[PDB]
C-alpha cells in the first residue's frame, strides 16, 4: 500500500518519545494508503519561520498533510496557517496551543481544520452556565478580533428564541488597534452595570482589559466574567492582571493528550487520503513548492475537504464543520481561583451541561 | 547623526521605486532632520502571496520600517498579504490605489490606510446627485458581494441619515440572464436605478436591460466607475451616468502624497515620549510593535490641504475622505464629462447631460 506524507510540527517542548509511541496504532492503519509520519521541531512562530519551514518541508519531502501543534498563546498562529493551507492547497490541522484558537472566516479555499469548539457553541455553553444559576441579566465586550459578530449574533439570536427573561444591557466594541492614551476603553467600560460580563477577545486583549476594567471597579465581587477559550489559553501561564472568579470554557489539554492528538491528525488525514483514493483512483500530488502556486494554479483543487471532514476512527466522530472547527468537541468549564490557579467546574458533553456546584463559589 | 527612520513600499515598478526615493528625499529637505531623518526601503510586487509575505519580512521589516505604502500592481495580487504581515506587528500599510470595499474592514485589516476611497463610497455622490436632480424614488440594484453590499449600506445610511429606496435588488455574481432581476425593477413606479456590479457583472445588467426596454427614454441609470470601465462599457445604455476617481489611478501622485502625510505624522510620532522602534526582522519576533497603535492614531489624525490629490483626511475606517471625482455620461458612445463632485459638493460644467432617450 502506497505511502503519503504527513508532518507533524511540534512548536516548543514536548514528548517526542511519548508522540511516536502512542502512534503505534500505526498497525491500526487498514486503509488504501499508510501514513509515513515525519516530526518537524519548529523553535520560533513568527509568519516567516512557519512559512519557510513549512514551505522547506513541502520542497525536500512529498507532504500531503500538516499536523501542527504548539506550545504558546498566540492566536495569529491559526491565521498564518489557514493562509499557508489556502495559497499552497495543503491540508493542515491545528491540534494544540495557538494553532487551535479559533480562526473565524477561514478562507474559501482553505484546508484548515481546527481541535476545539466553534465561536457560536461557546457562546452557547456560556448562556447555559448562565441559564443554570438564574443569571439572566448581562453585558457584552469584544473587541475587532475575528469573530466577535458571529459571537454577539448567537447570543443576540439564542436570547430573542426564548422564554427566558433574558436581558442584554450592553454591547461594547473596544478599538484596540489604536492606543488608550485617551482613556477611550475606560470610558467605554464605565457604561456597564450588569453583574454578568461576556468578553470576546485574544488573551493579550484581556490582560490589558481587565487592568482597565480593575481601575475603575468592575473585577470584584458582583462582577462575573466569562471568556471563552483562547482567553484562558495555556492554562499554566495566567497573567496578573485576570480577575479571581474569571470563568472560562476551555478545550486546552484536559483530557484529551497531545500524544492522542496528533494520533487523530494522522488519523483524518490518512483516513481522507484512502477514502478519495479509494472513490477517485487519484489522491491530490503534494506541491512540489509553494513559490510556483501561480502557476499551478488550474492542476489543483480543495477536493479532499470533503472527506477530511467526515472521519470516524476508532469508535469516534472525529467530523469538522464547514467552518472548520471540531463537531463534538468534550468541554471542560474551569474558574479562576483565590490561589490563581484554574480549576475545573463543570463539563459538557453532548448538548448537556453538568456543573460541579449547585451554589456558584465564592473566590 | 540624526536617527534613520525607514519608509517601506512595495509598488508596481522600478520606475515607482525611484519616485517614492525622491518623495522621501524631499521630505528630509522639506522638514527640519537633526532629530529624525527618513530613509526610503522599497520594493516591487512578488508574482504570488506567500512570496510577498515573505519578501515583506526579508526586504521590508528587516529594516524596521514604520510604515508600508503599497500599490495596485499591473495586469490578481492584491496588497493583503503585505497588510496580512505588517499587520501581524501592527506596522501601519497605506495602500496607494485599492479601491475595494474589503480593506475597510478592521478584523481583516488592523493596520490599513488609503489615500483613496473604497467603491462604496461613491454612494456620496449618488446621493447628492438624487438631491441636486430631485430624485426621490430610486431602485437600487447590487451584486450578492461584498462590494454590492458596501455600496447598500453606505447608501441606506446616508437615506436614513428626503429621498427614498422604493426596493433593492440583489443578484448572484456571475449570472447571465438576469430578465427575472429586471423584471422586478421593471413592475415599480420609480424609474430611477443605481447599480453596484464588477465589470462582467454590469455586461449582464445592461443587455438584459435593453431586452427588457429599460434604458429608453423615461428611465435614469446612476452608476460607478467599475460599470462604465473596459468590458462594461461596449454594452452601456447610452444616457449613463457614472462616475471616475480623478487621480484614481495615478500611482505617482498618490505616492507623493501618501510620503507627504506619513513624514508629517512621523515627526509628529516623535514629538511624543516612549516611542520605540519596530521589530528588525520577523524572525523569533511575536510580539507587536508596542508603538504602532499610537502611530496609527498619529496617521488616522493626518490632515494634508495641499495635497497633488487634493485634500488628504481619512474617516474612522482609514479610508480617504474629501476625493474628487468625474461625473461622466455616456454621449453618442463617448464619456463625456459633465461635472465633478470636488469632494463635498456638485459642479456642472457647460457641457449639457443627455439622458437615455434624449
Ligand atoms: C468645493 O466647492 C465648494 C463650494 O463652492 C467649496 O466650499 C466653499 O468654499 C468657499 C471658499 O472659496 C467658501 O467661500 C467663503 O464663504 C464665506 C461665507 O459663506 C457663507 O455662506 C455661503 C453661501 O451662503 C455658505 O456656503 C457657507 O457655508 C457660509 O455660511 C465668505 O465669508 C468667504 O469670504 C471670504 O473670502 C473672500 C474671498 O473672495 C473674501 O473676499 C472675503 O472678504 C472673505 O474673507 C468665502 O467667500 C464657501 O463658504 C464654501 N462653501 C461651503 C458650502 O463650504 C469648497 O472649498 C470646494 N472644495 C474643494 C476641495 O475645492
Ligand atoms: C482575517 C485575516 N487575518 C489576517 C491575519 C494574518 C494572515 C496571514 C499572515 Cl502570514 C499573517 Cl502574518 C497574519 C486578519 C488578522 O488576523 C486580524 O487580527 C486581528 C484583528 C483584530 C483584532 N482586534 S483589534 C482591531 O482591537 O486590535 C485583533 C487581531
Ligand atoms: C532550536 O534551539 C535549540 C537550542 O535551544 C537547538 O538545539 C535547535 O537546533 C534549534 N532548532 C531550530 C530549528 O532552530
Ligand atoms: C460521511 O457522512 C455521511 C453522511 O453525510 C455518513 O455516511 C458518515 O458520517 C460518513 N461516511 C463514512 C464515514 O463512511
Ligand atoms: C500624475 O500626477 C503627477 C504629479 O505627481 C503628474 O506629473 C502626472 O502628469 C500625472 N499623470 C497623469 C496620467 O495625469
Ligand atoms: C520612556 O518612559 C520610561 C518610563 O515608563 C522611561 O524609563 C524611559 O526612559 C522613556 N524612554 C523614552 C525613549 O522616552
Ligand atoms: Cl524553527
Ligand atoms: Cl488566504
Ligand atoms: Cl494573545
Ligand atoms: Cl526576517
Ligand atoms: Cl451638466
Ligand atoms: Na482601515
Amino acid at each position: 500500500p502506497p505511502s503519503i506524507g504527513i508532518a507533524v510540527i511540534l512548536v516548543g517542548t514536548s514528548d517526542e518519545v511519548a508522540i511516536k509511541d502512542a502512534h503505534e496504532k500505526d498497525d491500526f492503519h487498514h486503509l488504501s494508503v499508510v501514513p509515513r509520519v515525519e516530526l518537524v521541531a519548529m523553535n520560533e512562530t513568527d509568519p516567516k519561520s512557519i512559512i519557510t519551514r513549512i514551505c522547506d518541508l513541502m520542497s525536500d519531502r512529498k507532504i500531503q498533510g500538516v499536523v501542527f501543534a504548539d506550545d504558546t498563546d498566540q492566536e495569529a498562529i491559526a491565521q498564518i496557517l489557514d493562509f499557508i493551507s489556502a495559497q499552497t492547497l495543503t491540508p493542515i490541522l491545528g491540534i494544540h496551543g495557538g494553532s487551535s484558537m479559533i480562526m473565524a472566516d477561514k478562507d474559501e479555499s482553505s484546508m484548515f481544520f481546527q481541535f476545539g469548539p466553534s465561536i457560536e457553541q461557546q457562546a452557547s455553553v456560556m448562556l447555559n452556565i448562565m441559564e443554570e444559576y438564574d443569571w439572566y441579566i448581562f453585558s457584552i465586550v469584544t473587541t475587532y478580533f475575528p469573530g466577535y459578530q458571529d459571537f454577539v449574533n448567537k447570543i443576540r439570536s439564542t436570547i430573542e428564541n426564548s422564554f427566558v427573561g433574558w436581558e442584554l444591557e450592553e454591547v461594547l466594541l473596544l478599538d484596540m488597534s489604536l492606543d488608550d492614551g485617551d482613556s477611550k476603553i475606560q470610558n467605554q467600560l464605565k457604561k456597564l452595570q450588569s453583574p454578568i460580563i461576556l468578553l470576546y477577545c485574544t488573551k493579550e486583549e484581556a490582560t490589558y482589559i481587565f487592568e482597565v476594567a480593575n481601575s475603575v471597579g468592575l473585577t470584584g465581587y458582583g462582577y462575573t466574567w466569562i471568556v471563552p477559550s483562547l482567553v484562558a489559553g495555556d492554562t499554566d501561564t495566567v497573567p496578573s492582571e485576570f480577575p479571581t472568579g474569571l470563568i472560562s470554557v476551555s478545550y486546552d489539554e484536559w483530557d484529551y493528550g497531545l500524544p492522542a492528538r496528533v494520533r487523530d491528525g494522522i488519523a483524518i488525514i490518512t483516513t481522507a487520503a484512502s477514502d478519495m483514493l479509494s472513490e477517485h483512483s487519484f489522491i491530490p500530488e503534494p506541491k512540489s513548492s509553494c513559490y510556483n502556486t501561480h502557476e499551478k494554479r488550474i492542476y489543483q483543487s480543495n477536493m479532499l475537504n470533503r472527506y477530511l471532514i467526515n472521519v470516524t476512527f476508532e469508535g469516534r466522530d472525529l467530523s469538522f464543520s464547514e467552518d472548520g472547527y471540531q463537531m463534538h468537541p468534550k468541554l471542560v468549564i474551569i474558574l479562576l481561583n483565590k490561589e490563581r490557579k484554574w480549576e475545573r467546574v463543570g463539563k459538557w458533553k453532548d448538548k448537556s451541561l453538568q456543573m460541579k456546584y449547585y451554589v456558584w463559589p465564592r473566590m | 547623526d540624526p536617527k534613520i527612520v525607514n519608509i517601506g513600499a512595495v509598488l508596481s515598478t522600478k520606475k515607482h521605486e525611484q519616485i517614492f526615493r525622491e518623495a522621501v528625499n524631499q521630505a528630509n529637505k522639506r522638514h527640519f532632520t537633526r532629530k529624525i531623518q527618513l530613509q526610503a526601503t522599497s520594493v516591487t510586487h512578488r508574482p504570488n502571496a506567500i512570496q510577498m509575505a515573505l519578501s515583506v519580512c526579508e526586504d521590508l521589516i528587516s529594516s524596521q520600517v514604520y510604515a508600508i505604502l503599497v500599490s495596485h500592481p499591473p495586469a490578481h495580487l492584491t496588497p493583503t498579504p503585505i497588510s496580512y504581515t505588517a499587520g501581524f506587528y501592527r506596522i501601519p500599510v497605506i495602500g496607494l490605489t485599492t479601491r475595494m470595499s474589503i480593506y475597510s474592514d478592521k478584523s481583516i485589516h488592523l493596520s490599513f490606510l488609503r489615500t483613496v476611497p473604497p467603491y462604496s463610497h461613491q454612494a456620496l455622490v449618488w446621493f447628492e446627485m438624487m438631491r441636486l436632480f430631485n430624485w426621490n424614488h430610486v431602485i437600487l440594484i447590487v451584486s450578492d458581494d461584498h462590494e454590492g453590499r458596501a455600496a447598500q449600506k453606505k447608501l441606506e445610511t446616508l437615506l436614513e441619515g428626503g429621498p427614498k429606496a422604493d426596493k433593492v435588488l440583489q443578484f448572484e455574481p456571475g449570472t447571465k440572464n438576469l430578465t427575472a432581476l429586471l423584471l422586478e425593477a421593471k413592475e415599480l413606479e420609480a424609474r430611477v436605478i443605481i447599480l453596484s456590479a464588477s465589470e462582467d457583472d454590469a455586461t449582464a445588467v445592461y443587455k438584459s436591460a435593453a431586452m427588457l426596454d429599460m434604458t429608453g427614454a423615461g428611465y435614469v441609470w446612476l452608476v460607478g466607475e467599475r460599470e462604465i470601465s473596459g468590458s462594461a462599457l461596449r454594452y452601456a445604455p447610452d444616457g449613463i451616468i457614472g462616475l471616475q476617481l480623478i487621480n484614481g489611478k495615478n500611482e505617482s501622485a498618490h505616492i507623493s502624497d501618501a510620503v507627504a502625510v506619513v513624514a508629517q505624522a512621523i515627526h509628529e510620532l516623535f514629538e511624543m515620549e516612549n516611542i520605540t522602534d519596530p521589530p528588525r526582522g520577523c524572525v523569533g519576533n511575536t510580539n507587536i510593535w508596542k508603538t504602532g497603535p499610537l502611530f496609527k492614531r498619529v496617521l488616522m489624525s493626518s490632515k494634508y490641504p495641499d495635497g497633488v490629490t487634493g485634500r488628504i483626511e481619512f474617516n474612522e475606517d482609514g479610508d480617504r475622505k474629501f476625493a474628487q471625482y468625474s461625473i461622466m455620461n455616456l454621449q453618442n458612445r463617448k464619456l463625456v464629462q459633465v461635472g465633478i463632485f470636488n469632494g463635498s459638493y456638485i459642479i456642472q460644467n457647460d457641457r449639457k447631460i443627455i439622458w437615455p432617450g434624449g
